[PDB]
Order: structure tokens, then C-alpha cells, then sequence
RNA sequence: GGCCGCAAGGUUAAAACUCAAAUGAAUUGACGGGGGCCCGCACAAGCGGUGGAGCAUGUGGUUUAAUUCGAUGCAACGCGAAGAACCUUACCUGGUCUUGACAUCCACGGAAGUUUUCAGAGAUGAGAAUGUGCCUUCGGGAACCGUGAGACAGGUGCUGCAUGGCUGUCGUCAGCUCGUGUUGUGAAAUGUUGGGUUAAGUCCCGCAACGAGCGCAACCCUUAUCCUUUGUUGCCAGCGGUCCGGCCGGGAACUCAAAGGAGACUGCCAGUGAUAAACUGGAGGAAGGUGGGGAUGACGUCAAGUCAUCAUGGCCCUUACGACCAGGGCUACACACGUGCUACAAUGGCGCAUACAAAGAGAAGCGACCUCGCGAGAGCAAGCGGACCUCAUAAAGUGCGUCGUAGUCCGGAUUGGAGUCUGCAACUCGACUCCAUGAAGUCGGAAUCGCUAGUAAUCGUGGAUCAGAAUGCCACGGUGAAUACGU
């Protein structure tokens, strides 16, 4: 944290990342319809399956 | 760093990516075993022909806002100063403080 | 001793991100790189629009840019003939799909980097720096703050020899980090150097 | 320290038999963290002892501490610019911690093959009332009567 | 010079010259080989080291064509460097260009793919194939390659005693100040002192003071105990199949994963105390009095560090203090110092075979099973953007043999011969393997350092930089002490 020679006096930092799993057993075309035509957050990242 | 040193990397990493193919071609009949032993001779005599700042190993990671040829992080791109700078002002998303 | 920055230490707490999106390690540089342009070009064109803050959002593929100024009119303009061209330079240079939106700043008196600002035109034109932080500090405290301190330092007036003085008016805690502190920086270029200016504004406990 | 209270710690008691004691003793003899090594060391001492003497390895053992408990020691003040040995009283604890430690020191300089060999003759020595512990026992009592104008 | 005295001397009493001050009484600090009260691994009580040997690394000096620049008591010396063979590179010797290696302007014509010759290369010359899109109202020239002239470009060149921004230190110490009132001609004082108490200007009671601000504490992360939601790639007590294996049908109970909640506050009891603030013991409870560890750095001090990350006033050079290239140097060696690694052995060295972890990384990436090689590795090839595949076998420990106090069956510097891999390229100057050689050293003079509990000591494991190059730096678990009477 300093332009020039110090040593010690650092810095931490961190990044965390959050993961969920969801499972649909039974579907139907309409369905499939219907979450392919969903829009969600501009933070989210999602994943699909088949 | 001074303006010419980024025109040396920019040229660099122009003749990296052109030769790219040749040089893998000439590579993998060097390595290749059971050759003809003056292929390799050939080979060999050629692939030091072509101009030397086509190797990526000639290059230089350098910060993309300052050039600074030392304390590089990949997953930035920046040198420790910038990479602070940013992170206070709140422009990278998720970083902040961490204590445990 | 040094001091923490307010806005980093209260990140998470009470304070929110400038930029919000995910990516992987193949995109986070670039993405961050294309940010840095987008807002060195947006803050050297509208210098004289009172901006204060730009918000960058990045959803499937494409960029959306909120802009938070006091004076929404210079930026629409005439029926948008002006958005619309910073819609298409902003779309050059990101690459994707691009999308702008104007938020309006009620009170500009209340807020750090217009303050900031306001110090660094006032000094560049021989005004008195002492007038200066006075006024500063009366705006913010007769429109309703609970608190504000103000800070410059280099070669005043002049001087042969640099220096640093401050002004305060009211509560204003750091160490606590559920209070709403608001932070914010400008520098001064004059026929002697530079001088630097900072502010804190303290609205509440949450 | 200047302004504290200090508890003590618990000890566990050893598995074999079941004295404190001996357990303190394992302590002072192990290095480097390894316990093991050093409960090898004592057991097996112990029981090349208890056949020198036909009797218990505790009797051997208690016998063998009460020739090297010290009683008085000295103190060294310096207050007018000269060192003075100032005779004071030892307490129990004190006593018990002095004369294993000893003991242990006095082992591991002798000459023998094995470390459990050298602390078996060094307890067989000390139940006789000879050795490097019986004589610093003796001069540190030396020491304290030759002072004891200054109590 | 006069008077007085035995003498020692006493009494009366000037000038030249030189300086711009000499001095009294009070006020705020700092200091004392002055006094009083209280803190801290400060000492004391203990455990392990450094100073001696060999090797790794930084610094001074000397050498050289050059050994590039910066940091210098505590608070510089494994420091900027989180990684110098070419590149990086800012230094040296030699070969080369001048509106330029990087930008904006004006106007004269056309563009990118292969392939030949002289060059150490930079850079000179010969050739062959192509004719893009696009209002062509013909002007598009946008896209991008050549050349000519001049407004300009360029500088890791100096000043951190002209500066912004960022950092070290006293010190995580408990202090530092203001408004109104009152006292003194004034500089200033009071409040902030006093009796108790706390880790704390923490709190209570008194008192010409009455109030507020920055700090202290609390709100933030993590760890230890419980229950309610979802149960795959994670988990198997009951039930039933057997090729023995969570393998398979199943179960939602238990480990565990990660979101919302409960809990600790001197809350309850007894004694002391100013009919207080607090202190010392006890119950229940996973945890008790700041439960344990982080983050968090007041007004100021040292003209402390950095114009070589960057930005910036003033000075300075422009056919050169600015470009490009191939070789060399930053790795030198009579010597002095700081920080580390491995040892000098039986609480051990060597051979056989056998328990038990935590936290991380991975597409120009991590590389299984199989075959070849004594080995470093090589060939062929699944899986995985990952609670699934890979890196990846923990080591100290335990059981059985042998060595027998020897410069050794301890230690592994140095040197000869033969190889593997990264990379255009390992002479100067890389890491690793095999056969051989087998140095100093038997516990280190005067000095001197760390540590109060899952700590010291000791054993292994991962990551950042990174083509390749850790004994350094940042993280993770295993075994597990001694001592504190006292100031």
C-alpha cells in the first residue's frame, strides 16, 4: 500500500461467489416455453441444463 | 514508462499472432520422432529464420493504465496501486475488505 | 497517522457498488478496461453538466449507464440530439448494445463531489480559499446536514512554503460504520501547482 | 507479573499407574513435542529400577526425589550498588520441580548407551546418596549457610 | 597622585577603547545523577536461538568499458524486486535515421497473402499473384500502406528544501480542543483539578462553572452451542438384494453444505462499600464478567520516504540528454556487517509395512488407466469450466531387524564423467537425474534476540509472480510443553 520501499502494511481482500442448483423432473413444452421467455437481474448468472 | 517501450509491446504481440501456425508446424516436426534426420535438420535451420519477437515468451505483462513492469495481477489487468485506487473508489465488482 | 477511505470501509455495510455484474476470469479485465474508456470519455464531455456519479450495469449483452447530474437539461437536450450521439459513441466503444438513462440531483449543496468541485472552479479564478470554505460549509449546514468538514492543502495564495487547513461544522463520526458519511475528492491546477481539496458530509445513523 | 492473578492448570494423571507426579516428570524430560518418546523412555526406566531395589516403582521413585528436595536457597538484592545472597525458604512445589529437574539434567550428561539406561543409574545413584544432584543439593545448602548474617 | 599601616593591604577615585543591549517579577512548556501514584515479555521465574562451520540472499568497499537507479540509528540492509539467460533494461562497446518508434493537421498515389538475394541485425534491392467494400448526381477515400514541409512530437534529464496523491513512526498510548460565563493591567487560568473506581478523560460523588466536539466503548468479519427450511455431485440407523463396495432398491434420521432465528446483560444469590459507582465469591449454562482472534490509527512530531507507478510549477536537450539493432554488464572478489537454511548424532542413521488432516488451483489449463526407461522423463490417450474429474501418496507416529560411541553405516561443500526438459537460443549465467569423489563441524569469546496457551518448539501441505527458474513472502492443519513468589 505504499509507492515505494515499506514491507509490511498490506492489504486483504476478498471475493466471494454464491451458487444455488434447482432440479425439474417432469416437464412439458409449455414450461420449457415459459423459462426460456424469463428475464431476470443484470448480476445473475444462469446455467440450463438438459 | 516511456511511450516507446508500449509500442515495442504492441508490435510484439502483432508478429505473436501472425506467424502463429508456422511456428507450431516446424515445432511439431522437430519434436516428432521417427523422421527422416534431415527434416529435422531443415526444420531446425528454419524455425531460426523468422523474426525473433514472434515468440510469445518475449513479451511483458504490463498495467493497462500506467505500464508499470512489476507487481502484475492477471485477474485485473492492473499493477497493487491502481487495483487499490479502484477498489476504494467502488469499481470492481464484489472486492472489499477481509478480516477472519 | 493515515486515515481508512470512508466509501471503501463502509462497502457491503451501508454503502452500495458503482458497477454491478458477473463475469469469469476470461472477461473480468477487459470488461474492466472498457469501463475505465466509457467513463473518461463521458466525464471529459459533459464537464459542465454537473456530474456527479456514473453507474454502469452489464445484463445478457449489452451496457446500460445511468448518469446522476444536477442540470438534466444541458444532457437531453433539444428532443435528445445530444443523448443520442452519446448513445452511439458509448455503443462504439463497448462494443455491445448500449442504453443511457438521466437521474437528477434535487440538492446539489448536500453533495460531495459537486461541493468538491464547486472549491476547485472558485480557486482557479483568484478567489479567496478561506471565502471559499466558509461558504461551503454554511450551504451544507443551513439546507439541513448534520455535519461537514472540509479540507485543503498546497501552496495558498501563492505561498513559497505549502500548507494544509481544514473547517468543521457539526457531528461527524468516521468510526462508526452504520453511519451514512459521504466522501469525495477534486485537485486545483494553478500558475504555482496543484492544490487539493476534500470533503465529508454526514446525513444519519441507519 | 504486575497486576494479575494466575490459575492453575489441570494435569492429566498417567495411564499406567495413576500419579501426577510422574506425569509432571514425563513434561520436564519430553523435547520437540513427542510424548511418546519420552513415556518409552521413563516406563522402561522404571521397570530396569524396580528389580535394582525389589521394590515399587513409586517407593524407588519417592526415595529417590527425597535425597534431592533442597529446602533453602539464595536470592541475589542489589540495592547500595552491591550484590548480596540473600537466604530464603523453598515452597513444596518449588522443591518438587528443583529436584526433577535436576535429575534429568544430571542424566543426560553421563556417558552410558541408552538414555533409559542413563536415567535408571542416575535414580539407583541418588537412592545411594551419590551423584551430580546429591552434590548440587549440597552446594546450594553450602551457599545459603555461609550467608546467613544477611536473612 | 595624596593620606594611613611593621607588613598584608585599606580609603579617596578617572580616561582611551568596545557592544546594542545588560537587568527585575511573573506565564506556558521541556528537562533533573528532585518527590509521590500507576502501566507494558521492561525486569525477575523459564524454554529455544543468533555471535564459531559450510551454503542462500541483501548492503559497504575495491575492481571493471559498464559493474543502471533508489532506501541509511530505533523507523535502511530476503527493502521498491509478487521472480535480470535474449526480452524485462533505464548501463557499456560498435552499426544506423531525422516531422521522427508514439499523435492532430495539409496534398501527391495506392492496400495483405509467398519467395529470392547482400547484411550480426537494423535496413537495402529483384520478383510473382490480387483489384475490396461504396450516393459514384463521378466530388466518397471514411478503413490503411507509402513521401514532402512545418506548427509540433519525445525525455526513467535536475530540484521530495516549490507540490497533489499515497506510506512509516511515537502509539491502540488515552489523550487533544472549543462556545458562553467568571478571575487577572497582561501573557494566561478555570472547566480537564479533588475523594473513590475501571482496560479506558470508564463511571459516581464533590466543586465558579454550565454545555459540546474529535478520540475510548458499541453497530462490522470470523470462531465455540442449539432449531427450522432444502437434500445433489454430499450423508447411511432402521428395512432388503449380494459378485463385499453406499455397490443396488430405497430413507430424510445423523455428519455436512448455507439462508432466517435464539443466546451472555453484573441478568440472579450472599458478603464489603459513602443509604453510591464498583469489588470478591457462588448457582445454572457450550460459553462469565472485553469468552478467543481480526478490521478499525485523534490534534500533531521527524523541511522523515517517494519528480523512477502516476500527476504537476520552474529550469534544461532538440541531425540529440530523443529512435532501432547484435554482442556484453547488473551474477566481478584481498576484505567488513544484517537476515536465513542444513548440521555437528543414539529422544538417532539405514531397510522392510501400516493409522490419522486442513485449506487451495485448473482451457495456449490440470493430465488419470496402460506400455517403455535404474531414474529425471517419453508414447498413446479418458475426465473436467468442477461438493462429480485432475493436481494428490501427508509427514512426524506405530511394529519388526541392524548399526554400537567411531570424524562413524553421523554430515553432504566441492569436483570428474554421462543425461532429461522449458525455450529461436542454456559459454559467460537455468532447474532436475544417474555413477563416482566425500571438505569444514564433536554445541560455538566479549555481546545479543523471540515467546504467557492450542503460545514456544518440532512435522508435513497450498497459492501469487511465472515459458523455465524459492532455503524468500502470503496462507493451512498434526503432535504439544516449562514458568510467573514479586516490582
Amino acid at each position: 500500500i505504499s509507492p515505494h520501499v515499506n514491507k509490511d502494511a498490506r492489504d486483504q481482500y476478498e471475493i466471494r461467489t454464491h451458487l444455488r442448483l434447482v432440479d425439474i423432473v417432469e416437464p412439458t413444452e409449455k414450461t420449457v416455453d415459459a423459462l426460456m421467455r424469463l428475464d431476470l437481474a443484470a448480476g445473475v448468472d444462469v446455467q440450463i441444463s438438459l | 514508462a516511456k511511450q516507446s517501450m508500449k509500442a515495442r509491446e504492441v508490435k510484439r504481440v502483432a508478429l505473436a499472432d501472425k506467424y502463429f501456425a508456422k511456428r507450431a508446424e516446424l515445432k511439431a516436426i522437430i519434436s516428432d520422432v521417427n523422421a527422416s534426420d534431415e527434416d529435422r535438420w531443415n526444420a531446425v535451420l528454419k524455425l531460426q529464420t523468422l523474426p525473433r519477437d514472434s515468440s510469445p515468451s518475449r513479451q511483458r505483462n504490463r498495467c493497462r493504465q500506467t505500464g508499470r513492469p512489476h507487481g502484475f495481477l492477471r485477474k485485473f489487468g492492473l499493477s497493487r496501486i491502481k487495483v487499490r485506487e479502484a477498489a476504494m473508489r467502488g469499481e470492481i465488482p464484489g472486492l472489499k475488505k477481509a478480516s477472519w | 497517522g493515515q486515515k481508512v477511505h470512508p466509501n471503501g470501509i463502509r462497502l457491503g455495510i451501508v454503502k452500495p457498488w458503482n458497477s454491478t455484474w458477473f463475469a469469469n476470469t476470461k472477461e473480468f479485465a477487459d470488461n474492466l478496461d472498457s469501463d475505465f474508456k466509457v467513463r473518461q470519455y463521458l466525464t471529459k464531455e459533459l464537464a459542465k453538466a454537473s456530474v456527479s456519479r456514473i453507474v454502469i450495469e452489464r445484463p445478457a449483452k449489452s451496457i446500460r449507464v445511468t448518469i446522476h447530474t444536477a442540470r438534466p437539461g444541458i444532457v437531453i437536450g433539444k428532443k435528445g440530439e445530444d443523448v443520442e450521439k452519446l448513445r452511439k459513441v458509448v455503443a462504439d466503444i463497448a462494443g455491445v448494445p448500449a442504453q443511457i438513462n438521466i437521474a437528477e440531483v434535487r440538492k446539489p449543496e448536500l453533495d460531495a463531489k459537486l461541493v468538491a468541485d464547486s472549491i476547485t472552479s472558485q480557486l482557479e479564478r483568484r478567489v479567496m480559499f478561506r471565502r471559499a470554505m466558509k461558504r461551503a460549509v454554511q450551504n451544507a449546514m443551513r439546507l439541513g446536514a448534520k455535519g461537514i468538514k472540509v479540507e485543503v492543502s498546497g501552496r495558498l495564495g501563492g505561498a513559497e512554503i505549502a500548507r494544509t487547513e481544514w473547517y468543521r461544522e457539526g457531528r461527524v463520526p468516521l468510526h462508526t460504520l452504520r453511519a451514512d458519511i459521504d466522501y469525495n475528492t477534486s485537485e486545483a491546477h494553478t500558475t504555482y501547482g496543484v492544490i487539493g481539496v476534500k470533503v465529508w458530509i454526514f446525513k444519519g445513523e441507519i | 507479573p504486575r497486576r494479575r492473578v494466575i490459575g492453575q492448570r489441570k494435569i492429566l494423571p498417567d495411564p499406567k499407574f495413576g500419579s501426577e507426579l510422574l506425569a509432571k516428570f514425563v513434561n520436564i524430560l519430553m523435547v520437540d513435542g513427542k510424548k511418546s518418546t519420552a513415556e518409552s523412555i521413563v516406563y522402561s526406566a522404571l521397570e530396569t529400577l524396580a528389580q535394582r531395589s525389589g521394590k515399587s516403582e513409586l517407593e524407588a521413585f519417592e526415595v529417590a526425589l527425597e535425597n534431592v528436595r533442597p529446602t533453602v536457597e539464595v536470592k541475589s538484592r542489589r540495592v547500595g550498588g552491591s550484590t548480596y545472597q540473600v537466604p530464603v525458604e523453598v515452597r513444596p512445589v518449588r522443591r518438587n520441580a528443583l529436584a526433577m529437574r535436576w535429575i534429568v539434567e544430571a542424566a543426560r550428561k553421563r556417558g552410558d548407551k541408552s538414555m533409559a539406561l542413563r536415567l535408571a543409574n542416575e535414580l539407583s545413584d541418588a537412592a545411594e546418596n551419590k551423584g551430580t544432584a546429591v552434590k548440587k543439593r549440597e552446594d546450594v545448602h553450602r551457599m545459603a549457610e555461609a550467608n546467613k548474617a544477611f536473612a
